[PDB]
């Protein structure tokens, strides 16, 4: 969030469950933090990437986004590491995972290479 | 192609 | 300009709330992190009646969180437009009311009144002219029914020519979830009808009975409750928010709804609600708004008008349209119905028209009205409230707050005051 | 020079003013930029960019006119609309509150906040002009800014211009149909200023424009744009010869003489003529015969009550295009010889005709079709009284329950003025009954 | 041309000095090797006030440091912005007062206050017009509370007309870390009130309060708090050394702040603090500064002025403002807030516009502020003095090193002359 | 050739100097190195290399005031040692700059008036530019003028000052500085044109609309009045007026020196393109209270002597017009003794426009210079918020500090008492 006047580095980590595929961002709180001890940024839910294309004769207003208006549901497609990734306009870069995601990945999932990547400037 | 690790 | 303070009070005050404020920042075209990215020029020439500017092109809501206990401010941080609210404007206790009017109102609500009308006058300063200020609510909560009460009590006598609407959340006897439901409401009514100028009667029953057959939705959350009820939140501002051809504003009609100042309770409703099968099926129109309007199927609270008699009936209009045919179904439905309507005041409905559409739709329509059947709903709260005190039943919970007998006396005397001055006026 | 100046008051009076502006801009040939350097030259009125339009050096004309009202948006609208640069921004002046349908706001509370901002803006618009012919206001009885906010405004404006004429364009409440239920206290309310400090009314319902707007026009889901383009075209057929030359010329002052004959009743009625779409206007034959025999056909009214249930007292007839005198004389023999059409015994001769040349235009995008020859009608007629008898009856069912009274009285205004006002229709209502009698 | 020299007493006054030196530095752009590093202009054009010249394009503070124990001057050196000072400028002695007031005034001051006096007056001399001498230290020492106020009664000897302004540390009573506290207080104020011209009475429990809820950092080290009290410092001078639109300088808020001279006690405000989050939903404008300048919260002193009377008001404002939304705001609060000001004087506020915002910063203002509830903060000490001066408790310290008893009663009863003359004036007619 | 010299004293006198020598500049042609790329020669002298050196003296206090004017855009226009400064100010203190730190710089800046005036060969008169809050411009000013009236017995000395506003104030010691600066108008004062900021503050929002204004946009505006009252003297025209007939034809009584301003139109470029100007439109626009650059109201007194200015396109015709629709309303009054008020003076050149200001291109222009009774009550004001003051006798031991006796103010109030009570002896009607 550099671009703004509120330029902020916060790091997050963001929880799939496998459940239900839902996805929650909560973030990382530091020694001072400037900020109010917040629980997470987002809550578990079902993240829409793109819905159906009647979407224009949709009344938003009165019926909330459902299972018949999406056509395609956010999964661990998107959530693979070294590649940024959008929601609700938030760039989140995927610094790295844990070693029991890139077990699952590489062992279950399929790609066998995911190398992390130090997303830290050198002070 | 180019945005740098940032911070 | 025309500012508008948007009061939020309890659980259902919250999650109201913060529904209500996604809404409008569809409409107003504001993402989650706080820029605008809309197209029309008119959708950004109003903005500050509900948003206030801040540097760096965000608009921040003019809205005061309030919640006796931290667990709900968790959540609404954590939604989906959780970042556009400011931490400031969260004021929150650390022990919840245990759904007790009296705890809330008297012991754990002294602590934290000073809190919220702390940035309430700050809110109240920013603008350079107020209209009034929204508050929404549970009548069942411990803090909303509780502390609401008290925070309403308190900004009348600081602003007394303000006007003050309330959207407030009355219990259903078919279905309710707390026993000691009936005394908080009780003695919550005796606060509304003191201090508010207009009360939009909502009830979760009738919100499930329309989801269960109107919109034809198979599981129904919270969340569709609360969007249908921002619709309607949204339906009486439009035409302040935006030019409109027979403009309107929160006051044309509270002048035009209160004939006398102990009738203020009104039944809201909302036209265009149709399944999501039968959208292409149905063809929507001024007839067919008007018609899906008047039922008592479409109405979001729990009395029949069918057995009431209305007094004041209000149509804000949102979208274009033609007016003669406005006109007419109006008047259509004035003469046919005519045993329903009263007899002493003539020409009953009040019309207005935005001209700006809602998002997403074509045609919308927002009915506000005030007929005898509210008598209906607190009578039946009458019938279990008395039940419960004739055997002085969960009492001690009360009476261990400090709190007298004849509050629960004076309460039930000035509805049954109420009541039978309001079957006065259909007879 | 003659002159007149436009005090719109109002939502009502604002939307009229951007349909009949834009007429007197077409009518002229002004553009939106307010400018006609433009090649093409449309007439030849030297003298005729003056009394509406304020020519400068620069050759901007700049229009006298007031728009007021105390919400913003409805003239935000035209702040923002095509003519913006047209017009003065000063003479658009704009409230923060309205009056919200309530007379008692409009009046004592929100009114004097900027009375003296307005009354001076008025000054100024006079001191330009050489030679006021006389004021025309435009309002609505309905909303509270249009009631109250008015009524004020000709109190102080008559203390100011005692023989200046002040001419009264309102929308009256229609009989069955309403937009406001808290408007008969306003209608009430608003009654005393236009009985004394007013010299000619035009009270008109909206109703009855939907009535012609379908019949005639065709025009099935009519708007108020509609309703506003065909008062423009009345205002300016009023003020016809004035702009232009004719045989018949008449200002306000004889139209206001020949319409009046006690002080108390100067509430005429307005007709026009022909009002036809544009398909069936070329297949009939259009003379002076038919459209005065038209002007005469109750449902062709535009207020909602029946001639001949009354008794004419002065008609004033406008003629306009390329009218002739004997068809003008020979529709008036034709109109007298006829029992359905009543007279009073003390007026014998009771018709007033002016003569102008210049053909109506027509705007584009509108219903009317452009034609040769129009004419237009004021009369003052006994007609009328069953309209201030109904409202009445409205206003008494209301009054004896006390409904919406502390709206009122909580704003500052005292509970025996609604006697008072009552009381003054009773009389009023009595006085055109006097008339009717026949010695 | 208006210079200014920046005496430093006690741990207290050096690590305060400290900070405020790095802060003046990173304003005038100078690294801490000791060159000129900044960006623009100004930056060097009015330097001369705090810093001289040497050659090889090196400028050094114009301060004096003192203390009489060694181990702080080790730490000063040991800072970031160390090796900028002068180490000729570094006095010290061998031994401590071991927060006894006596022996940092009488005992043990005799033997270093000359070596103070040949470096005081030498950059005196190097400047050629000295618009006056400024000393941090605290009250709660042996050094400053002791040392410095020997130092204070000499100066005015020498050079009167130069303006002495003193922010000196005033002790909390609910936060306190010394047992022998308020002596030394009771004997420092008597000190305060004859000779200097202007004070400024700072607070560590109110600057806790404010990083505590304004800030709301969990952790406040000791540099937190004295960030705060250095853009306090700069505000005060910025206008000064900068050019604005409606200056001022030392002199010019002096004139207009103390209406009597045993009235000099000051109450500072900062008005730019606002946490991270508070950030996000912010708009910078100027009735966002004169509301949180005005609410009782920001103030850095342990008096609420909701219980005294305000006699007058500064506000210097560091930034390119217009100054009719300026004046407006002083017009409003004066007008809503009738009953806090007294009646006697009209127009109770002084203002000042300095074009140059803060570095890092667009806005910003300063508060200074002459109220009756600085005497909230006197009697406070004499709630506890009397208490242990009745029981003559800890008093063989004081007795130790020679000196009577009248000197206590006579400090004690100018304090009490103090507060009850300044009592009168605020109920003054 | 008639000729002015500029004496700009205190914080207010140089800001001043800059608005007014910029339109100066443009209203010549001056480019900012000072050459002509002669009615200029009023104002500036010149050389061999044709720089044209203005006329005028920048004295000071404060140093960093007058560098910021020392490296402006316009460094090469104005000479170096014309500029003037000391090293301590007054510090918002009458007495500091009046015996303690004015005299060690009073015998420079009276050598160069000197130098100034021999270079002139007729001089008209001086302009001085200065304050009655701040010390420098109250106290130095003040011994300043106290030595210039008798350096120069007979040349006119016009005083162009601030005065302490009614409700807003930039200090609080402004009174003492005040009321003790009337003794030095009084006796030592041919002119006076006390402007409080918050009337111009009041016109600045309402008629161009800039809702957020500062010094710089005040400072135009009385740039363009001082332009106004001498630019008969700069260009010709029909009936040009010099320093001494409005002066002669505004001041009945020795003690009564006090005119009041006004200025019209002020008007912004959008409004230029929807307005007519005439001259009988602008002449009312001088008359309204809501115009008046000083808070008090000419309807509650009654005018004493109006000085006219036209300027622009102004046709005698109807400048008579205009005045013969003055005379005739009744909420314009006139004292009995005075029946003739007026003084006409018709100029051709129109006043230009800066770029980057906020005055539209104006074709014609008015200027007023109404003396009148109804500035007393504006004293009566200083003295309620004095007397409030010296009653508990704040701030005084730094007035005795500097070496000024205490008796002295109680003097300074008794005069302008007195000065007060002539006044409403003015305002008394001769009722035979
Ligand atoms: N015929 C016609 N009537 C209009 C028009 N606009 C408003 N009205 C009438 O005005 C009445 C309400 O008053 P408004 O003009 O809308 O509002 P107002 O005059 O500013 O008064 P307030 O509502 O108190 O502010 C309605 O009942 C309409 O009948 C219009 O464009 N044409
Ligand atoms: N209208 C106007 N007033 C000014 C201007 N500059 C300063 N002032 C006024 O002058 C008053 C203070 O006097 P200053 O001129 O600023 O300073 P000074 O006269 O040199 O007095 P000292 O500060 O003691 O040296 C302030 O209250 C301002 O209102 C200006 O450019 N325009
Ligand atoms: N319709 C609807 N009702 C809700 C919602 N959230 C809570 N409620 C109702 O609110 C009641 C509980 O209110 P409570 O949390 O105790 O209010 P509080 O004590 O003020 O916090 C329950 O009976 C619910 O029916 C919601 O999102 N929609
Ligand atoms: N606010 C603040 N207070 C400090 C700092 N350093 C020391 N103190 C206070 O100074 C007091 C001790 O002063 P001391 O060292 O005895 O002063 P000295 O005897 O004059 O050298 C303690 O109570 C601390 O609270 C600092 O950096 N900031
Ligand atoms: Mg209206
Ligand atoms: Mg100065």
């Amino acid at each position: 969030d550099t671009d703004s006047l509120f330029g902020e580095c916060r790091h997050y980590i963001i929880h799939y469950y496998l459940m239900d595929d839902t996805v929650e961002i909560r973030e990382v709180h530091e020694r001072n933090n400037g900020r109010d001890p917040f629980p997470l940024l987002m809550n578990r839910q079902r993240m829409p990437k793109v819905l159906v294309e009647n979407a224009k004769n949709f009344p938003k207003c009165v019926l909330e986004i459902s299972d018949q208006e999406v056509l395609e549901w956010y999964t661990a497609k998107d959530f693979i590491v070294g590649k940024p990734l959008t929601i609700l306009g938030r760039t989140f870069f995927i610094y790295d995972c844990d070693p029991f995601t890139r077990q699952f990945y590489k062992d279950k999932f399929g790609m066998p290479d995911l190398p992390p990547v130090d997303v830290t400037k050198k002070e | 192609q180019t945005y740098d690790v940032r911070a | 300009m025309r500012e508008i303070v948007h009061l939020q009070a309890g659980q259902c005050g919250n999650q109201i709330g913060a529904k209500f404020w996604e809404v409008i920042s569809d409409e107003h075209g504001i993402d989650p992190t706080g820029t605008y990215h809309g197209d029309s020029d008119l959708q950004l020439e109003r903005i500050n009646v509900y948003y206030n500017e801040a540097t760096g092109g965000k608009y921040v809501p003019r809205a005061v969180l309030v919640d006796l206990e931290p667990g709900t401010m968790d959540s609404v941080r954590s939604g989906p437009f959780g970042q556009i609210f400011r931490p400031d404007n969260f004021v929150f206790g650390q022990s919840g009311a245990g759904n007790n009017w009296a705890k809330g109102h008297y012991t754990e609500g002294a602590e934290l009144v000073d809190s919220v009308l702390d940035v309430v006058r700050k809110e109240a300063e920013s603008c350079d002219c107020l209209q009034g200020f929204q508050l929404t609510h549970s009548l069942g909560g411990g803090t909303g029914s509780g502390m609401g009460t008290l925070l309403i009590s308190k900004i009348r006598e600081e602003y007394p020519d303000r006007i003050m609407n309330t959207f407030s959340v009355v219990p259903s006897p078919k279905v309710s979830d707390t026993v000691v439901e009936p005394y908080n409401a009780t003695l919550s009514v005796h606060q509304l009808v003191e201090n508010t100028d207009e009360t939009y009667c909502i009830d979760n029953e009738a919100l499930y009975d329309i989801c269960f057959r109107t919109l034809k939705l198979t599981t129904p959350t919270y969340g569709d409750l609360n969007h249908l009820v921002s619709a309607t939140m949204s339906g009486v501002t439009t035409c302040l928010r935006f030019p409109g051809q027979l403009n309107a504003d929160l006051r044309k009609l509270a002048v035009n709804m209160v004939p006398f100042p102990r009738l203020h309770f009104f039944m809201p409703g909302f036209a265009p609600l149709t399944s999501r099968g039968s959208q292409q099926y149905r063809a929507l129109t001024v007839p067919e708004l008007t018609q899906q309007m008047f039922d008592a199927k479409n109405m979001m609270a729990a009395c029949d008008p069918r057995h009431g008699r209305y007094l004041t009936v209000a149509a804000v209009f949102r979208g274009r349209m033609s007016m003669k045919e406005v006109d007419e179904q109006m008047l259509n439905v004035q003469n046919k119905n005519s045993s329903y309507f009263v007899e002493w005041i003539p020409n009953n409905v009040k019309t207005a028209v935005c001209d700006i559409p809602p998002r997403g739709l074509k045609m919308s329509a927002t009915f506000i009205g005030n007929s005898t059947a509210i008598q209906e709903l607190f009578k039946r709260i009458s019938e279990q409230f008395t039940a419960m005190f004739r055997r002085k039943a969960f009492l001690h919970w009360y009476t261990g707050e400090g709190m007298d007998e004849m509050e629960f006396t004076e309460a039930e005397s000035n509805m049954n005051d109420l009541v039978s001055e309001y079957q006065q006026y259909q007879d | 020079m003659r002159e007149c100046i436009s005090i719109h008051v109002g939502q009502a009076g604002v939307q009229i003013g951007n349909a009949c502006w834009e007429l007197y801009c077409l009518e002229h040939g002004i553009q939106p930029d307010g400018q006609m350097p433009s090649d093409k030259t449309i007439g030849g009125g030297d003298d005729s960019f003056n009394t509406f339009f304020s020519e400068t050096g620069a050759g901007k004309h700049v229009p006298r006119a007031v728009f007021v009202d105390l919400e913003p948006t409805v003239v935000d609208e035209v702040r923002t609309g095509t003519y913006r640069q047209l017009f003065h921004p000063e003479q658009l002046i704009t409230g923060k509150e309205d009056a919200a349908n309530n007379y008692a706001r409009g009046h004592y509370t929100i009114g004097k906040e900027i009375v003296d901002l307005v009354l001076d803006r008025i000054r100024k618009l006079a001191d330009l002009c050489t030679g006021l012919q006389g004021f025309l206001i435009f309002h609505s009885f309905g909303g509270g800014t249009g009631s109250g906010f008015a009524s004020l405004l000709m109190e102080r404006l008559s203390v100011d211009y005692g023989k200046k004429s002040k001419l009264e364009f309102a929308i009256y409440p229609a009989p069955q149909v309403s937009t406001a239920v808290v408007e008969p206290y306003n209608s009430i309310l608003t009654t005393h200023t236009t009985l004394e400090h007013s010299d000619c009314a035009f009270m008109v319902d909206n109703e009855a424009i939907y009535d012609i707007c379908r019949r005639n026009l065709d025009i099935e889901r009519p708007t108020y744009t509609n309703l506003n383009r065909l008062i423009g075209q009345i205002v300016s057929s009023i003020t016809a010869s004035l702009r232009f030359d004719g045989a018949l010329n008449v200002d306000l002052t004889e139209f206001q003489t020949n319409l009046v004959p006690y002080p108390r009743i100067h509430f005429p009625l307005a007709t026009y003529a022909p009002v036809i779409s544009a398909e069936k206007a070329y297949h009939e034959q259009l003379s002076v015969a038919e459209i005065t025999n038209a002007c005469f056909e109750p449902a062709n009214q535009m207020v909602k009550c029946d001639p001949r249930h009354g008794k004419y007292m002065a008609c004033c007839m406008l003629y306009r295009g390329d009218v002739v005198p004997k068809d003008v004389n020979a529709a008036i023999a034709t109109i007298k010889t006829k029992r359905t059409i009543q007279f009073v015994d003390w007026c014998p001769t009771g018709f007033k005709v002016g003569i102008n040349y210049q053909p109506p235009t027509v705007v584009p995008g509108g219903d009317l079709a452009k034609v040769q020859r129009a004419v237009c009608m004021l009369s003052n007629t006994t007609a009328i009284a069953e309209a201030w008898a109904r409202l009445d009856h409205k206003f008494d069912l209301m009054y004896a329950k006390r409904a919406f009274v502390h709206w009122y009285v909580g704003e500052g205004m005292e509970e025996g003025e609604f006697s008072e006002a009552r009381e003054d229709l009773a009389a009023l209502e009595k006085d055109y009954e006097e008339v009717g009698v026949d010695s």
